[PDB]
RNA sequence: CUUCUUGGCGUAACGUUGUGUAGUUAAA
RNA sequence: UUCGUUGACUGUGUUUACCACGGGGAAUUAGAACAGAAUAUCAAGAAAAA
RNA sequence: GUUACUAAACAGGCCAGGCCGACAAGAAAAAAAAAAAAAAAAAAA
């Protein structure tokens, strides 16, 4: 109930579930950062990229500090499909 | 990469255990499996072995049923494993499996309460070769294709022509199975008289959960007005046992929120079907079972919400139409619910139309009826419909229209071979508009439009 | 769920009326659809402590040491930190170097029920034809709690309703039962406690948590009241 | 003082483009009409003051305030509004995966934002409130625990502490607090809107009777007269029949001619739609 | 002054099935077929619908499928140019005395030419379906 | 009976 | 007027009363589509109104435009969907699901459309009767 | 499972033709 | 979101609403075909036993 | 089936012939809240 929800320890499989991803929507260029994205790949938002994470961690005030920010889509490890997650499993290990 | 499978001159089929750890650990993830071991180290060799470890040169049919068996008996409802597991045994069930070997893989299936079309086509091809079945077998299988919604044309007929000369001998609880698993099915599924014989049986003849079950499969059946007699020797025979188990029976004991669930269903279909036949002229004593059993709040294990109910939701937001989405009444459950008109839309998907049929099951049916005698107007989007529309101005033309045929109060007449014209689906001038896009006239939202 | 008269009271007015009306009261009733209109007042106290999560802490402590290791925490400079107000209370760490009381159970959410003869439920008023239920519960407050307790409404619209259907002989002379609208209210941290006013109908009043509740409350009023009492396992 | 003689403030200045000077762009039609287009009037022509401490640094301090709260605050505070007017009804729990089995969602905010496709980008860039109208409404109703405390907090100095430790049951009291002292009847504006309205209570169909005690016969009866039946109906139930005449001059018949025969206009606009409350089924 | 005004010109119409509006908001057809007009009761205005059909003649019969009707929505309005409609694209109809000959000629080179010359040839008849 | 041709049957392939 | 309530009361369903028109509309079946004609209270009066209603309905009823029009293929998990106009086939997809393929009468030709259903769903019966799942190879040895 | 968007805005829409500038000819 | 982008494209086809003619130009169709280039938007994510 | 065009008089008066390479074209997305209070920043996206 309430009590085990504040008590809750997180398996790592649930960890591992609610680590956080980053798909591409589309192919695009780095105008700055120069680097090349395909759509719909798979990657770690730590290393996806830098100037990306911090406006998504909360230590930048501009959104166009990575140029191609908008083509990100933020989603959570367990809500990939199956396909996705064993096509991109080596680079989400960690 | 691949998996190799191998055929022997007598007809067995085994793959190699490194082999098939390879291909589970790359259809699955070697991260996924590791963290569920709890394990950094666990290489692609061993994840099968791991797995079995878990759970508890070449493998087999029999070894893969075997790992099903330890899944359920460990509770392991891993649903991507399961399904990988589940593939390969559909490949090798082929020509190389016996009978009580077929019936637990469809017991397995049944526990797990996965849906695989293929793994059962695959257990009806190779049934068909093998009996040219004991009445306990035979009513597992019937039940598992029963849970799979698969109505198949060859191997029923079999299974109800071996049953045949046992149904005046079965016994009462197994008579009820056998009832549920037809009331599932419907009742076109097996021969006039294969629901009387069971239904005497039961009436000759038991559990509280064989009651209920016989009056779920009652109402199924949509035979409750014509067996009023048993459904009320049910209601009787059920409502002292309901008395005498505890309060927390209803709420810790692993069978508890199911029975629960069922019998708040019964409580809810005599209520709003059968008011004046029935339920009020039911004995005081069931009446008081029945109050008993709704004071208790009902539980819900989590679910995650389909992608076809969530688009649905958004495009009503888009639409300005105000809803709730997985909403509670009662035993029952809305995919949407409409907040200020009294209309569920049901965005039904596979699992709730028999296999490769246009037909809704039975408990889909049932659902439909209770929602209809309790004032709410049912839209149902079929899963074809919505994926061949596919896109946002289709799907929005289709909202549009079909909120206007059910919720129209004037030209009441029967709602199939309504016109339809969808946009890039039927033939149109591209520039032809039904839904003008952020137009509403006087700023009305369309839950407030008058049709 | 038995206010029956017996278990209730006999031998007096007031209290009697509001619940069977054998005494009929000297003003207008107002039904709807047969049953005389009531409002109820759930008065709550919220715990006097705070409590705060592990993981709460947990992350808000390393956000903390996070940032100071990483340098990319806020600036604050000594020019926007020290002018020198008269709420100014900050100084660096180097300078430095050179059953019816309200505070009982003070770590859990308290409700004030109220005895009306053997039967414990919370304040209960019946509606004059033609005045608001606002003016019902303050003439409930005044009449029946203390002339000085005015505990915060926290709106116009009840929380939930019931409903009870009278006997066949209560019936029988004209008022087939009362419906309850509940209103929950907030205890003012700092305000005196209860004084029951000469002649109100109340016996006793008590400030009990949810725990408590179905101990002393009928679990039909505990079931009529739970899905508006807030949440506390 | 509190009380004085209120002078009504000049309309503003809306902007125009300097084109189409012999038209009337001010039709009453609603965006956006098939046929009746509303003319544009570009962001850059809107008349508006050269910024100064005023209109800028009264900015830049509630930003600073909202900095010092933390952007998370008011993330959670809009998260928790969206949530509530979409999970009104008991639902289902929801997990946001098929098979994690422990995990559980938080909202209907899951199913909302799954099926918009939101931008978890979009919403950190909301919640730093980039335009006008974000700050001043943050200025008026920034504190965190604002659905149960409303703009009593806009000048409090120790309003933060909501802010940083205002978790758990305390945001269930503030949830339970706002869900009673919310506004639920219906809204009247001229204003186009888009976004799903706010709920609006139905009403009862029957009023209340009132009942007096009556010892001669020792039973409650009507406060109200007897009345004839017709009559009686025509008070409860309205004029009856499809037509009736028009209601009675209730001021002395006037000295001069009128013609009050005569229509307000040439051709009468269409009827308004009932925006009121419906009824209780 | 519109709200004022008297003549009818002031007062537009609105598209309906089949119907587009042009840049000075003109009602123009976009399908083969006959021409319907409906009353939106819930604006007071006027609505233009095409129901689509192929060349063939207009039979006395058939004239009520093109009368003037009441409708609240624009939902119900295409509900009944459904229900008024003749035939569908994908199953067609049966032509009742379908033309046979080419079209008129363009007017800059005659204003006056003469529809279904017995004296021309027949003609397939493939563009009225579109 | 026949059945009129589809948008695909009238390209020119 | 003074009338009886029993006037708006039909005897046949596919007579029905509209009261925003105040006509009587008759439905029937043509051309493999369902149309409605109505019959104005402000063109017949009020009792012929109903009663050319009803004569329409008999003669719809000699024609036989009162049926049903059905559309069937006689392969199991094929049929025809009129909110997309589309033969819509059902078989089970490489991951095991029960899947559907919609293939559109407009664009193909209703006959096109019915033949691509089934011999798509033929197809897909094949690969799924093989029994073999994603990147699989049989290979016998004797 | 054909294809979710697109060749401005403009409730004053630019002066037709000509001259001049400019474009086209492994062809016309 | 503080979000892209430049179709405010290059051509083949003499058919079309209006009509003294001219300025298809108060400002009409996907001439629904064809040959190039470009921009935005995919879809799917079903099954939680006793 | 179907009622819609239509301002003549040195009649009673109107005219500003202009803006935009983009918060002015514009995909996707978003978009304006009753009363009262706070603030005195002409503020929906
Ligand atoms: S991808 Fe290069 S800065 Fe973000
Ligand atoms: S911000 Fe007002 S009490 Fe918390």
């Amino acid at each position: 109930s309430l009590a085990a929800a504040e008590q809750w320890e997180p398996s790592p499989l649930t960890l591992k579930q609610h680590q956080q991803v980053v798909v591409w929507k589309k192919d695009r260029t780095c105008i700055l950062c120069k680097k090349e994205v395909q759509g719909g790949n798979v990657e770690k938002v730590e290393t996806a990229c830098e100037k990306a994470w911090r406006f998504l961690s909360g230590y930048s005030r501009s959104a166009h500090v990575c140029p191609i920010l908008p083509q990100m889509r933020i989603l959570r490890y367990g809500e990939l499909p199956l396909r996705d997650r064993a096509k991109f499993d080596a680079k989400l290990r960690r | 990469s691949e998996l190799v499978v191998y055929e022997r001159r007598d007809g067995k089929r085994w793959v190699h255990r490194h082999q098939l750890s390879l291909y589970l650990s790359h259809a699955v993830g070697l991260g996924y499996f590791r963290a569920q071991f709890e394990d950094s180290s666990v290489t692609p060799a061993a994840v099968f072995d791991c797995l079995s470890h878990l759970v508890r040169e070449r493998v087999t049919a029999q070894d893969l049923s075997e790992f099903m068996k330890n899944c359920v008996a460990s509770r392991y409802r891993d649903v991507d494993v399961l399904d990988v597991v589940t593939d390969v045994l559909s490949a090798l069930l082929i020509g190389s499996a016996d009978l009580p070997l077929l019936v637990d893989i469809a017991s397995s299936c049944i526990a797990l309460s996965l849906l695989r079309p293929k793994l059962f086509t695959a257990i009806a091809s190779r049934l068909l070769v093998l009996l040219p079945l004991s009445p306990r077998q035979a009513v597992r299988l019937v039940e598992s294709f029963s849970q799979q919604r698969f109505r198949h044309p060859d191997v029923l007929p079999l299974l109800f022509l071996s049953l045949s000369p046992s149904l005046p001998f079965l016994s009462p609880r197994l008579a009820c199975r056998l009832l549920h698993a037809v009331a599932g099915l419907g009742a076109c599924a097996a021969p006039a008289e294969t629901v009387q014989l069971l239904l005497s049986r039961v009436a000759s003849g038991l559990a509280l959960a064989d009651l209920t079950k016989a009056t779920h499969a009652l109402l199924l059946l949509e035979i409750e007005l014509e067996q009023k007699p048993l459904l009320e020797s049910l209601l009787t025979a059920m409502a002292p046992e309901i008395f005498d188990r505890p309060v927390e029976f209803w709420s810790s004991s692993p069978a508890g929120p199911s029975l629960h669930r069922r019998l708040l269903l019964i409580r809810t279909a005599l209520r709003h079907l059968h008011r004046d036949t029935i339920y009020n002229s039911l004995p005081t004593m069931v009446r008081q079972a029945f109050r008993r059993l709704h004071r208790i709040e009902i539980t819900s294990p989590p679910r995650s919400p389909t992608h076809f109910v969530t688009r649905m939701s958004a495009l009503l937001t888009r639409l300005r139409i105000a809803h709730f989405c997985y909403a509670i009444r009662g035993p029952l459950v809305f995919d949407v619910l409409e907040r200020d008109r009294p209309i569920v839309w049901q965005c039904n998907t596979a699992d709730r139309f028999y296999v490769n049929s246009a037909e809704k099951t039975t408990a889909v049916k049932l659902q439909e009826r209770i929602t209809q005698a309790m004032g709410l107007k049912v839209g149902n989007c079929e899963y074809w419909q919505w994926m061949k529309m596919k896109r946002k101005r289709t799907r929005l033309e289709y909202i549009r229209m079909q909120r206007y045929y059910i919720l129209k109060d004037r030209r009441q007449h029967d709602p199939d071979f309504e016109g339809w014209t969808l946009p890039l689906v039927h033939h149109m001038h591209r520039r032809n508009r039904l839904h003008y896009d952020y137009y509403f006239p006087n700023y009305t939202p369309l839950s407030r439009v008058e049709y | 769920c038995g206010p029956g008269s017996s278990r209730f009271f006999s031998g007096t007015s007031r209290r009697l009326s509001l619940f069977f009306s054998d005494p009929p009261p000297a003003y207008a009733l107002s039904l709807h659809a047969g049953y005389k209109i009531q409002a109820a007042l759930c008065v709550d106290r919220l715990p006097l402590v705070y409590r705060e999560p592990r993981y709460e802490k947990r992350w808000r402590e390393f956000k903390e040491q996070w940032e100071a290791q990483t340098k990319n925490g806020l600036t604050l400079a000594d020019e926007i930190t020290f002018m020198k107000f008269p709420f100014h209370f900050f100084e660096t760490e180097e300078a430095q170097k050179k059953l019816r009381s309200l505070e009982r159970e003070p770590e859990r959410t308290l409700y004030l029920i109220v005895r009306y003869g053997d039967s414990w439920q919370f304040p209960l008023e019946d509606r004059i034809h033609g005045q608001s239920m606002r003016s019902t519960l303050k003439r409930l407050c005044s009449e029946q709690l203390g002339s000085s307790y005015a505990p915060f409404l926290l709106g116009y619209s009840p929380f939930s309703y019931a409903k009870r259907t009278y006997p066949k002989k209560t019936k029988e002379a004209g008022i087939l039962g009362r419906k309850i609208f509940y209103y929950r209210a907030h205890h003012i941290p700092g305000s005196e406690n209860l004084k029951l006013p000469e002649g109100s109908p109340v016996s006793d009043f008590a400030w009990v948590t949810l725990q408590e509740l179905p101990a002393y409350i009928s679990p039909r009023k505990l079931a009529a009241v739970s899905a508006g009492l807030l949440l506390e396992e | 003082p509190f009380k004085i003689f209120k002078a009504s403030p000049p309309p503003a200045p809306t902007g125009r483009k300097p084109t189409g000077y012999r038209g009337n762009h001010w039709h009453k039609k609603v965006l956006y009409d098939p046929v009746y287009p509303t003319t544009k009037v570009p962001a850059a022509l809107v008349p508006r003051y050269p910024i100064d401490w005023r209109n800028g640094g009264r900015a830049l301090l509630i930003a600073a305030l909202s900095k010092l709260e933390g952007a998370s605050a008011l993330q959670r505070r809009i998260f928790l509004r969206e949530n509530s007017r979409e999970s009104q009804v008991p639902q289902t729990p929801l997990s946001p995966f098929q098979t994690g089995s422990s995990a559980s969602g938080g909202g209907a905010y899951l199913v909302s934002s799954l099926g918009r496709k939101r931008s978890y980008v979009g919403r950190i860039a909301v919640s730093l409130m980039p335009r006008h109208r974000q700050i001043a409404d943050y200025q008026r109703v920034g504190g965190f625990c604002s659905p149960r405390c409303f703009s009593e907090c806009s000048k409090e100095l120790r309003r933060c502490l909501c802010a940083w430790r205002c978790t758990g049951f305390h945001e269930h009291v503030v949830q339970m607090d706002g869900m009673l002292g919310e506004y639920k009847g219906e809204v009247k504006t001229e204003k186009p809107l888009f976004s799903v309205l706010r709920r609006q209570a139905r009403r009862n169909a029957d009023p209340s009777e009132g009942v007096a005690f009556c010892a001669e016969s020792a039973k409650f009866k009507s406060v109200r007269r007897a009345q004839h039946p017709a009559f009686e109906a025509f008070d409860r139930q309205g004029p009856d029949g499809p037509s009736q005449k028009p209601a009675p001059r209730k001021e002395p018949p006037l000295p001069f001619y009128s013609a009050s025969h005569v229509p307000n206009v040439p051709r009468p606009p269409p009827p308004q739609p009932y925006t009121g409350p419906l009824k209780v089924r | 002054n519109v709200e004022t005004k008297r003549r009818n010109r002031h007062f537009k119409l609105y598209p309906g099935e089949n119907v587009k509006v042009s840049k000075v908001t003109n009602l123009v057809a976009l399908c083969h077929g006959r021409v319907k007009f409906t009353h939106d009761v819930s604006r007071d205005v006027l609505v233009v619908n095409v129901l689509p059909e192929r060349r063939e003649e207009l039979l006395r019969e058939d004239l009520w499928r093109y009368r003037t009707e009441h409708v609240r929505s624009m939902e119900e309005n295409r509900h009944i140019c459904f229900l008024r409609r003749k035939a569908v694209r994908m199953f067609g109809k049966e032509l009742v005395n379908p033309p046979t000959k080419p079209p008129l000629r363009p007017f800059y080179f005659t204003k006056y030419d003469s529809w279904e010359n017995p004296a021309l040839p027949d003609v397939p008849q493939l563009d009225d379906d579109m | 009976r026949a059945f009129p041709r589809g948008c695909e049957l009238k390209d020119p392939a | 007027v003074s009338i009886h309530p029993s006037y708006f009361e039909s005897p046949h369903p596919f007579v029905i009363w509209e009261p925003l028109n105040e006509a009587w509309e008759v439905y029937f079946y043509e051309n493999l589509k369902k149309s409605a004609k109505p019959f104005p209270v402000k063109k017949f009066g009020i009792a012929r109104a109903k009663r050319e209603a009803l004569l329409f309905l008999e003669q719809m009823k000699l024609e036989g435009k009162l049926e049903k029009p059905t559309f069937s293929s006689g392969v199991d998990g094929v049929t025809f969907d009129q909110v997309t106009g589309s033969w819509i086939c059902r078989f089970v997809d490489e991951e095991g699901r029960c899947v559907s393929r919609g293939f559109g009468a407009d664009f193909h030709g209703f006959e096109e459309a019915r033949k691509l259903a089934i011999e798509r769903q033929a197809e897909m019966k094949k690969v799924e009767a093989s029994g073999l799942g994603p990147r699989m190879r049989l290979v016998k040895e004797k």
